[PDB]
């Protein structure tokens, strides 16, 4: 039909990275949500992965608060609800 | 002209599932004793007087919903005509309390027995306190519906059932001819107290929405088979007469040889010794023939069904052999199979559908015919008193009587199918039992308007308990409370009964769950999306697209709703308690979504769609009917005239139109003891008042129904005569007869006009309009009515500071039908006196702006408490019957509008 | 010129004579079912010394009809209550009141 031929939106590659999206984001910790959203605009400035490593090495405080965002004091009390989640 | 406020316990009732009704060829005993006894009742537990009236109710109108109502609040038995109760110093009908003497009458207090006897037979209530008589009977109310014990009360009581028998013990010897209550509990089900049909019931989980429940029917007690008398019998039936006999002489007696029932040549059949395998020679001639006739009557039942036969194979007489089988010998004439012997046979579903409805017609025509004998229905088998306990329709009968007569006539169309001659099934007609009742279907269920939502990614459960009918997803505030979900643009939901998703149409969408399955549905304002999960798994479309619905407006907003047909339950978790949720975390957590109640302290309150007519005025934009209100001339007065905007138009809205005036008018409290010029002192000191309706040509009088109805009057019918008009009469005497008051009530005082038109042989259509009047005395409580400037013989009376609104029902069959006319007659003041109190002296009438005309939507939306009262019900004993128990207070805040009398 | 219906048995047998408070819990209701007083609402019984008219006449003379512990109902017509003046802005002129008495206790 529209894509049959070819077509973007139905790329293996990338679709298989939607799929495996949630396990990955699984990982992080909500609270470090600024240093990810900050993350794309310093690749967005053509910043490569190590120099964009030690960004992060010097902003390793710049994660958010959960007592200021009442959204992430129950998503914080279900992520430490998470058996496999150690404090270290 | 003020709203009034007070504090208002919570009333609830409970009843027992002991349903009872009387029709023609009823299958029920027109006799019920039951008792209810008093552990303990607390006074004044609150500022409110504690609530507790025990009577009976009807089935087709009795919805007493929690909160607030018609008159002041905590409403049960006695406040409208479906229900009849006794506080314990009146009686309790259409919200009036009318006092009743006793030996030592006092309100119902601690260790206190009530005997409530009921008569089918003809209509008679009668109650006695302590077995102490009360000289009261209700006469001449409705049978239609079922009635059933009920029990109205407010927190603080402790109350026990007596049902007797197994059931209870009465205290008290019941008297002669009234059956207990406990002996009209059907088989399939097993005897249990609950309350009236409700919206919610607590859960292991969390409280569950409770959909519309499934009501049983007067009209499923009768059991109308399908006559099987004009039937010539055909020639290829009378050539198999016999064989088909011949194998059902004995079939019932084949199972029991060999055993203690084991034949003997001296007896014959019903002498614990059944058998007499040999022949029907043997057995007596006219029960043999009968037996004849009855297989000819099978073929009877399958010709008025739809069965016809045709033979094909080889003939099964050839390859067919009686098997003298080591079992079943006999010393008396030699040993042989008891019915005629049959090799293997099989059976297909549409022959086992067929048999199933074959059992079904026999056994309704049983019924019919031990009916027409006189017998009905009792639990426990009593044959002096000729009664079963399988006097019951089919359909209502146990599984176990199911299988055995099913069994019989299995064997029988087997033998049938074994010669070879086709089972035809005949053409399939969809039919639905209950069709006028659309409404009381689905309870739609939706939060309240201050938690729209504009933005945000919003998600939320609605467990699915049952596999049944429930529409759950999102939809605008404005979601009109009698249209189904999706059937306009104002709902995005989905249907998981049949795998469908509903807005504005149908279209395929994922697959239907089933029990205990979660359905949570996903949603983006920013992104536009509307996504559902079912048991952590996302929804597919019928193609590579995943999202329900995309390119969605904001608009004003949206709101999770969902819906559940008849016989549902379904927990609503708006994830108040993230813990609540189960596939949350599995879809939605990772993706930043949200509950939609995720931190809220309160729980989020929650409306349903309210299945009780309220009358309420036209929009203005309606886009079939219309009100015309035009100014008075110096000839005319004043009118009210109802005009339909689409009549005789494309796909107009044709059905039954309830109208009434927005303002009642109320009777004088005590009743007075014992040219063309008004008399100026006779119009200032009349009490009667009137009005008038206009019938214009082309509105036929036969569908025009003229008169008055208390606020009260909450039915909606679509085929509605004065015959369904709720009635009853409150008689008293003192204590050996002699009845001295008779007062009747009713909801609705109105006059057919099909009676008010020349009885000519045509010419229905009367080219003059039809002005019919109606007439009200203040002072005397006393109604009447004009023709056409004559009286005619209808007339009410009825007690003081009763409230009547005008009303005129009609369905209309022209472009103009109605006319309500504000007039007035020769020293009668009219209407617009007797609405207004300032306006009291004034004779010109007039037509204020607050008057306007209303009509009764049958749903409207409303609001379910944030608590509920907590009943445990629970069986105390056999002696002790059911006890109930309720403490714990609960009150609310009721706004009481004085002028319709309801809060 | 009231009328008294007993609507809960109490002691029967005491009368409420002079030189003993009176201690009701009352509720007074409209002609047309409109209530406007009670004291269960303020939650405190409401006492009245009986003897000198400071309570109105209908009232007064049912509560000495009534005996002690019996929880009644009364019916004072305008002529045994304020009646033609009525209560200013309560009570509209001419109404018949339907009273709960609840006689709970003397002194």
């Amino acid at each position: 039909r529209r894509g049959d031929r070819y077509s973007v939106q139905t790329s293996l590659i990338v679709a298989t990275l939607k799929k495996m999206l949630p396990i990955g984001l699984n990982m992080c910790a909500p609270t470090d949500q600024d240093l990810i959203m900050l993350a794309k605009t310093r690749y967005a400035l053509k910043d490569t992965d190590e120099e964009v490593r030690e960004f992060l090495q010097n902003n390793l405080h710049l994660q958010g608060k959960v007592e200021g965002s009442p959204s992430l004091r129950w998503q914080m009390a279900l992520y430490r609800g998470l058996p496999g989640r150690e404090e270290d | 002209l003020l709203l009034q406020t007070n504090l208002i316990n919570y009333v609830t009732s409970i009843r027992p599932n002991i349903f009872v009704g009387r029709a023609e060829g009823s299958t029920q005993y027109g006799k019920w004793y039951f008792e209810v006894m008093v552990d303990e009742v607390v006074p004044f537990l609150t500022a409110q007087a504690t609530h507790l009236r025990v009577g009976w109710a009807l089935t087709e109108g009795y919805s007493p919903y929690p909160g607030g109502g018609e008159g002041w609040g905590g409403n049960g038995v006695g406040d409208d005509l479906y229900s009849y109760g006794f506080d314990g110093l009146h009686l309790w009908t259409g919200h009036v309390a009318r006092p009743v003497t006793s030996p030592g009458q006092h309100l119902l207090a601690p260790e206190d027995v009530v005997s409530c006897c009921l008569d089918l037979s003809v209509p008679s209530i009668s109650f006695r306190i302590n077995g102490c008589p009360v000289q009261g009977v209700f006469e001449a109310f409705n049978l239609d519906g079922l009635f059933f014990p009920v029990v109205s009360f407010s927190a603080g009581v402790k109350v026990r059932f007596l049902l007797g028998g197994r059931h209870g013990e009465f205290k008290f010897l019941p008297p002669p001819g009234y059956a207990p209550c406990h002996e009209a509990v059907l088989p399939r089900e097993r005897l249990r107290l609950e309350p009236i049909k409700e919206y919610r019931r607590e859960g292991p989980r969390g409280p569950h929405l409770v959909g519309p429940s499934r009501c049983l029917s007067h009209t499923d007690f009768v059991p109308c088979p399908v006559d099987t008398v004009q039937i010539v019998l055909p020639p290829h039936l009378e050539r198999i007469r016999e064989k088909l006999a011949e194998n059902i002489h004995e079939l019932w007696a084949l199972t029991r040889i060999e055993q203690g029932w084991t034949y003997g040549p001296v007896r014959d059949d019903n002498k614990r010794l059944h058998p007499c395998l040999v022949n029907f020679h043997s057995l007596p001639e006219p029960e043999r023939n009968y037996n004849l006739q009855m297989s000819g009557e099978t073929l009877k039942t399958l010709l008025a069904l739809g069965c016809h036969v045709g033979m094909a194979d080889e003939k099964a007489e050839d390859n067919l052999k009686k098997t003298k089988l080591p079992k079943t010998y006999m010393m008396s004439n030699g040993y042989k199979p008891a019915p005629l012997d049959l090799s293997h046979v099989r059976l297909t579903p549409a022959q086992t559908t067929l048999v199933d409805r074959l059992a079904e017609n026999g056994h309704n025509v049983w019924a019919r015919d031990r009916v027409a004998q006189g017998w009905s229905y009792s639990a426990v088998q009593d044959i002096p008193a000729r009664r079963n306990p399988r006097l019951v329709p089919y359909r209502l009968l146990d599984e176990a009587t199911k299988r055995s007569n099913r069994d019989s006539l299995c064997q029988a169309v087997r033998t049938l199918l074994g010669y070879g001659y086709n089972i035809e099934p005949p053409d399939q007609e969809p039919s639905q039992v209950e069709n006028q009742s659309r409404w009381d279907r689905v309870r739609i269920f939706r939060a309240e308007k201050s938690y729209t939502v504009q933005s945000g990614r919003w998600y939320f459960e609605f467990e699915a308990v049952t596999t049944g009918e429930m529409r759950v997803g999102w939809a605008r505030p404005e979601l009109r409370p009698d249209v189904e979900l999706g059937a306009d643009e104002l709902a995005y939901v989905f249907n998981g009964h049949r795998g469908q998703r509903w807005h504005l149409g149908s279209e395929p969408f994922g697959r239907p769950w089933q029990s205990g399955d979660v359905v949570g549905c996903m949603i983006d304002l920013t992104e536009n999306t509307i996504i559902f999960t079912l048991n952590g798994e996302v929804l597919m479309s019928d193609s590579g697209s995943e999202t329900a619905f995309r390119e969605i407006e904001i608009g004003d907003g949206f709101l999770p709703v969902c819906s559940l047909g008849p016989g549902q339950v379904g927990h609503l978790n708006l994830g108040q308690d993230v813990s609540s949720l189960r596939f949350f975390a599995i879809c939605g957590l990772q993706e930043g979504f949200e509950p939609f109640a995720i931190n809220m302290q309160r729980p989020v309150t929650t409306w349903f769609s309210k299945s009780l007519p309220q009358f309420e005025p036209v929009p203005p934009e309606h886009p079939h009917y219309e009100v015309a209100r035009m100014d008075g001339t110096v000839d005319t007065p004043p009118c009210l005239r109802l005009a339909h905007r689409t009549w005789g138009s494309q796909n107009s809205l044709v059905e039954m139109l309830f109208l009434r005036l927005s303002l009642p008018v109320q009777f004088h409290q005590h009743f007075r003891c014992t040219d063309n010029r008004d008399d100026p002192e006779i119009i200032l000191n009349t009490t009667t008042y009137y009005y008038s309706v206009r019938v214009f040509a082309g509105q036929e009088p036969s569908c025009v129904w003229v008169g008055w109805v208390t606020p009260d009057y909450h039915q909606h019918d679509m085929n509605f005569d004065l015959s369904k008009v709720r009635a009853v009469t409150v008689t008293m005497g003192d204590e050996q007869g002699n009845v001295h008051s008779s007062l009747k009530c009713s909801n609705c005082y109105m006059v057919w006009g099909g009676d008010f038109v020349s009885p000519g042989q045509q010419g229905r259509i009367s080219h003059t309009d039809l002005v019919i009047g109606c007439l009200v005395d203040l002072a005397t409580g006393l109604m009447t009515f004009t023709a056409n400037g004559k009286e005619s013989n209808t007339f009410f009376q009825v007690e003081p500071n009763t409230k009547l609104f005008p009303a005129v029902f009609v369905l209309p069959t022209h472009q103009n039908v109605i006319q309500f006319e504000l007039g007035k007659q020769k020293n009668i003041m009219p209407l617009s006196a007797a609405m207004f109190l300032s306006e009291r002296k004034n004779p010109a009438p007039q037509c204020p702006p607050r008057l306007e005309v209303q009509m009764l939507m049958p749903v409207s939306w409303s609001r379910m408490p944030n608590h509920f009262l907590q009943v445990e019900t629970r069986r105390a004993g056999e002696r002790l019957g059911w006890a109930v128990q309720c403490q714990d207070p609960l009150t609310m805040m009721a706004l009481h509008i004085p002028e319709e009398n309801r809060c | 010129g009231v009328e008294i219906e007993t609507i809960s048995p109490g002691d029967g047998r005491t009368f409420p004579k002079k030189g003993q408070t009176c201690v009701v819990h009352y509720t007074g209701m409209l002609q047309n079912g409109k209530k406007f007083d009670s004291s269960r609402d303020r939650n405190k019984p409401f006492k009245f010394r009986i003897g000198k008219q400071e309570v109105i006449k209908g009232f007064e003379e049912g509560a000495a009809q009534m005996s002690l512990g019996q929880r009644a109902k009364l019916t004072c017509t305008p002529d045994v209550a304020y009646g033609a003046t009525g209560h200013p802005g309560v009570i509209p002129p001419n109404a018949t009141l339907i009273f709960d008495v609840e006689l709970l206790n003397l002194e």
